[PDB]
């Protein structure tokens, strides 16, 4: 089963694939492909819980009820900075406007 | 394994696969191709109008897309708030996907 | 001759698919 | 007369409807003369076996919003003979909708078709959502598409 995710950072969201089975830690050598920052200066999130290198998506908790392509599940994504890492930080999306009037029941 | 930018209105940066991009028929007139300026590599676009919640929303429906389309796999419905549809219907309009 | 539509079985039972 | 028209045959046909969409579904015979005839509606998950005969010619659609469907991936259903006894199934899904396709239909199943343009949209938006899908806009073009690669 494949899953399918927004890895999100500040105002950065990549949106990628991966097999159920797949670990964290081979997540982390698509992240370093495409942001080109090594697994070891990257931290991966799911809410507010870190994630193990060694466990598989499936394992975390990404699944096909949980992580669809039509509505793909978040993780966070922390780098480090200097010889320490920043705190885990995801700038929101914009709000839609409030519902109009001929669109409620 | 290539990725292309998508940025928002509001200044998300979106990386998504170009595969996935070129679902959308404005965005693959904005790239290049193999056949119009290869050379000169063109891997971001800039969307003036589009704000990051239906620029996110539209990347969702390119993942959707490329998934389901000549699949075996049963085929679920594409949700969509009643709060975004609007907007999304004028990025798709405009998008051509 | 006469036209034969299609019609549903009066026996017939729905079931899940 | 109309090339997409059910014939006679007179020959029977049995089929399963297996509804493996998340709508419920209209089943629409096309007659003699070509003219859609509804059946009884297939809830999502349902199948349903249908006495019909071969050469005749169904298509698929929302029951409410007469969006159209799939039936064996593609748009039009034709059952020909029960092969070694076996019934035909005839399995319609959910169809790759556009993103602009699927968004007209959220939009016009929260707003009544005398309030469209009163949306603050592009205003070319107007026609496309009073543009509703039909059966008969449908047969139109499969017609056409029929007789363009027929040459």
């Amino acid at each position: 089963m494949d899953v399918f995710l927004m890895i999100r950072r500040h105002k950065t969201t990549i949106f990628t694939d991966a097999k159920e089975s797949s670990t964290v830690f081979e997540l982390k050598r698509i992240v370093e492909g495409i942001l080109k920052r090594p697994p070891d200066e990257q931290r991966l999130y799911k809410d507010d819980q870190l994630l193990d290198d060694g466990k598989t998506l499936g394992e975390c908790g990404f699944t096909s009820q949980t992580a669809r392509p039509q509505a793909p599940a978040t993780v966070g994504l922390a780098f480090r900075a200097d010889d320490t890492f920043e705190a885990l930080c995801i700038e929101p999306f914009s709000s839609p406007p409030e519902l109009p009037d001929v669109m409620k029941p | 394994s290539m990725y292309v930018k998508l940025i928002s209105s509001d200044g998300h940066e979106f990386i998504v696969k170009r595969e996935h991009a070129l679902t959308s028929g404005t965005i693959k007139a904005m790239l290049s191709g193999p056949g119009q300026f290869a050379e000169n590599e063109t891997n971001e676009v800039n969307f003036r109008e589009i704000p990051s919640h239906v620029l996110s929303k539209v990347c969702m429906y390119f993942t959707y897309k490329v998934r389901y389309t000549n699949s075996s796999t049963e085929i679920p419905e594409f949700p969509i708030a009643p709060e975004i549809a609007l907007e999304l219907l004028m990025a798709a309009n405009f998008l051509d996907c | 001759l006469e036209t034969l539509a299609p019609y549903i079985p009066m026996d017939g039972e729905d079931f899940q698919c | 007369r109309p090339v997409l028209r059910s014939v006679n045959s007179r020959e029977p046909s049995q089929v399963i409807f297996c509804n493996r969409s998340p709508r419920v579904v209209l089943p629409v015979w096309l007659n003699f003369d070509g003219e859609p005839q509804p059946y009884p509606t297939l809830p999502p998950g349902t199948g349903r076996r249908i006495h019909s005969y071969r050469g005749h010619l169904w298509l698929f659609r929302d029951a409410g919003t007469h969006d159209g469907l799939l039936v064996n991936q593609t748009e039009l259903f034709v059952p020909s003979l029960n092969v070694d006894g076996q019934p035909i199934f005839a399995n319609i899904t959910l169809p790759v909708y556009t993103l602009k396709e699927r968004c007209l239909q959220v939009v016009r199943s929260l707003v009544k078709p005398e309030n469209y343009r009163r949306l603050d949209i592009v205003r070319s938006l107007y026609e496309d959502l009073e543009d509703h899908p039909n059966v008969q806009k449908d047969l139109e073009r499969l017609t056409q598409e029929r007789i363009a690669h027929q040459r």
